[PDB]
């Protein structure tokens, strides 16, 4: 079972024609692009009529997942999450105890067995989903649009948040997480609050519109973005430095398996070529 | 740049920095035993008072030389052929000390607060340390 | 709650020094260390083992380790290889000494590769680094690289043989990496100073120590592009004996203290440079 969330930088969800298939687009080295038909909610579920309708779906974290899966020879079911959030333990209305969501809660209830994403590796996920090692590293920053270029995570205008300065990250997602642990920060967390978004695209179109002043996310994501859309730079240096790595069930045959195998795919550097292929 | 120089942060033995022997920074330097290591390089150039030093800076002979505020700003605004740099990250104040027995304590101390809001040291910074 | 750890000698991670002979034993930050010493090799019972004092940063994760899990080491330096190697089918350094079970764990410059990993059970990587380039002041898709033995006067760059680089180069570039067994190199300053005056053209080698070498270069030369280009891209993890029970303790450890931040400090204080920017 793959689960997932849309993310630009390493998944591509597009609506199918009306035979039900993939577009024929190839590369610019004329290969077609491989893609699967990912099945899920049609837009966001609040704002969508809850039809789980199947769309194509391609990209880096595919195209690993489609060579290891070669390499281990095994079929897959592709479905992106439920909630469109990650998820993380929390003492939800009505309850008593922190329960995770997202496509942790999805694993841990068995409805996918392994995650195929731009994840991050927490020591709060650690106790519940095995990690295997990281197939990608990357890092934290901020962004801002195009005259007070913000000190990373040490000017003081974000320590003592301004209401002219608004800032925010994705619920119940790592960066949260973060923010969480370092009581120290926990004033920005209580920013946090205030204008947390729910996916990366309206986040990014919005401090495009100047609705946000900066958004903190992922290096690699911030990079690829500023490398193809351009209008909007990344300040400060990777704050906090991490690993993308493949996460999967505990205790299940399979880590070790994968493991090795990302091993020996940076041996020949065919990731490398993933990201060629994906970034330019 | 200040403190925080990997020059300084990391020793280096093309770099000369000291202070002087049996003195506060000693104690500060020993104390801040991750700073050890610049603790190690004091054990090969500390001086024993400040003009000898002042002349090595001046013969270029110290690269860098730690010491206390005053009396340093006070070297630089008057012979001004040489420039200090970082700030004063170690706040700390000169003030009368004693033995704890005595009984002139409590006095001493009310007698210069009572100069401060009477700005006498401000008239004695006017006469030796300001107008240079 | 004892463990033996065992290292090398790898600068910016790995000091060693003798005691004070003023105090007897040292200044705080350093942890007593020996010589390898075998049945052998023992030297005695007058001097059992030289006392050194060994610092770094690799020291202080590890007293940070000891210290949340609450368990003792004792330490001890290598000497048979320098970290490990399937020579002639049989391994040795640290990875001899776990394997064949003469230590219980690792750490150092321990690169992680598939094979020591079939071999060797490792951790959670506490940092990133990988393969990179050095030249004094263009990718392996370049002619410089992909046939350096065909055109203009040889280029002469080489590296350490007996490496996880090494093995990298011999398993994809059979024919370039008996190019660079030509100019294999005693070791990683002695290249420096090679390409000082210009024996070898550049050096490929770790990007971490490249970075800590440049950082704190004299003369500020720079690896062969922007930063790093780091290929390969890979860390150093803790070796554990294989399916111990240690495994998930020391993950959970040292995830958490590396979300807690520290460890950046850690690695602004140990392998910060002046001019690597
Ligand atoms: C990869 O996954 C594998 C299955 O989950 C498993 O290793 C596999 O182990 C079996 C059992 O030995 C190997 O099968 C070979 O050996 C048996 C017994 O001798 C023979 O009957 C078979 O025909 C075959 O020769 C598999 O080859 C082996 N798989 C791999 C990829 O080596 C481990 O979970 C993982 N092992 C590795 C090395 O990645
Ligand atoms: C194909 O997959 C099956 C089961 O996953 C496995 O037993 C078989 O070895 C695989 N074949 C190849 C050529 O990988």
């Amino acid at each position: 079972k793959i689960v997932t969330i849309h993310q630009e930088p390493f998944v591509y969800v597009k609506p199918t024609m009306s035979d039900g298939t993939c577009k024929e687009e190839f590369t610019v080295n004329g290969d077609p692009v491989k893609k699967v038909i990912c099945t899920g909610p049609n837009d966001t579920s609040p704002g969508s009529p809850r039809h789980t309708v199947p769309q194509c779906c391609y990209g880096f974290c595919i195209d690993l997942l489609i060579k290891l899966a070669r390499t281990m020879n095994f079929t897959y079911e592709v479905h992106l999450v439920a909630d469109g959030k990650f998820g993380t333990q929390e003492r939800v209305n009505n309850s008593n105890k922190k329960e995770w969501n997202g496509m942790m809660g999805e694993l841990l209830s068995g409805q996918a067995d392994m995650i195929v994403a731009p994840l991050t590796i927490n020591n709060e996920r650690a106790q519940y989903i095995e990690f295997s090692k990281p197939f990608k590293y990357q890092g934290l920053t901020i962004l801002v649009k195009k005259e007070e270029r913000i000190t990373g995570i040490n000017d003081p205008r974000l320590r003592n948040p301004s209401d002219k300065f608004i800032y925010a990250t994705v619920k119940q997602s790592s960066v949260d997480i973060y923010f969480r642990r370092q009581v120290e920060l926990s004033t920005m967390y209580r920013h946090m609050e205030k204008h947390n978004y729910e996916s990366a695209a309206e986040a990014i179109q919005a401090v495009r519109d100047n609705k946000l002043h900066a958004f903190i996310w992922d290096s690699a994501v911030l990079e690829f973005e500023a490398s193809q859309k351009c209008d909007l730079v990344t300040t400060g240096e990777l704050f906090f430095r991490s690993g993308f790595g493949i996460g999967m069930r505990k205790d299940s045959p399979w880590k070790q398996n994968v493991s090795l195998s990302i091993l020996k795919s940076h041996e020949n550097g065919f990731m490398e070529d993933l990201d060629k292929t994906w970034v330019r | 740049t200040g403190i925080n120089d990997p020059r300084l942060r990391n020793p280096s033995d093309k770099f000369i920095y000291a202070t002087v022997k049996q003195s506060s920074v000693d104690i500060y330097f020993r104390r801040q035993v991750e700073l050890s290591t610049m603790y190690r390089h004091m054990e090969k150039h500390n001086y024993e008072s400040a003009a000898e030093a002042i002349q090595a800076v001046r013969d270029n002979k110290l690269h860098a030389f730690i010491w206390d505020s005053a009396v340093l700003e006070f070297e630089a605004s008057q012979k001004c052929d040489l420039v200090t740099t970082g700030e004063l990250f170690f706040r700390s104040g000169f003030g009368i000390g004693m033995r704890k027995d005595s009984p002139w304590k409590q006095n001493v101390s009310l007698s210069i607060l009572k100069s401060h809001e009477n700005g006498f040291m401000e008239d004695l910074d006017k006469t030796w340390v300001r107008y240079q | 709650r004892h463990l033996t750890v065992a290292t090398l000698e790898e600068r910016p991670f790995v000091i060693v020094e003798s005691p004070d002979p003023g105090t007897g034993g040292c200044v705080p930050n350093t942890v007593p260390c020996r010589r390898q010493s075998n049945h052998t090799f023992s030297s005695g019972d007058l001097t059992p083992y030289t006392k050194l004092c060994c610092k770094g940063f690799c020291i202080d994760i590890l007293k940070k380790l000891a210290k949340v899990v609450k368990f003792s080491y004792d330490l001890y330096l290598v000497t048979n290889g320098k970290h490990g190697k399937r020579v002639r089918g049989v391994w040795n350094g640290m990875i001899g000494e776990v394997y064949y079970k003469r230590a219980d764990m690792a750490i150092g410059s321990l690169t992680i590769n598939e094979e020591r990993s079939e071999i060797i059970d490792f951790s959670v990587p506490f940092v990133e680094t990988g393969i990179s380039v050095m030249v004094s002041r263009s990718g392996l898709s370049d002619k410089k690289f992909q046939r350096p033995q065909d055109q203009y006067p040889p280029f002469r760059f080489g590296t350490v043989p007996n490496g996880s680089t090494e093995r990298n180069i011999r398993s994809n570039y059979r024919d370039m990496h008996t190019h660079m067994v030509k100019f294999n190199q005693r070791s990683v300053e002695d290249a420096l100073t090679s390409l000082k005056m210009g024996k070898l053209d550049a050096f490929i080698y770790d990007a971490a120590v490249l970075n800590y070498m440049a950082g704190k270069d004299e003369g500020c030369k720079l690896v062969t592009i922007g930063s790093g280009k780091v290929f390969a891209t890979t860390g150093y993890g803790i070796a554990m004996q294989k399916d111990s029970h240690w495994k998930r303790a020391i993950d959970l450890a040292l995830l958490q203290l590396l979300g807690d931040g520290e460890t950046q400090k850690l690695e602004t204080v140990w392998l910060s440079g002046i001019c690597q920017n």
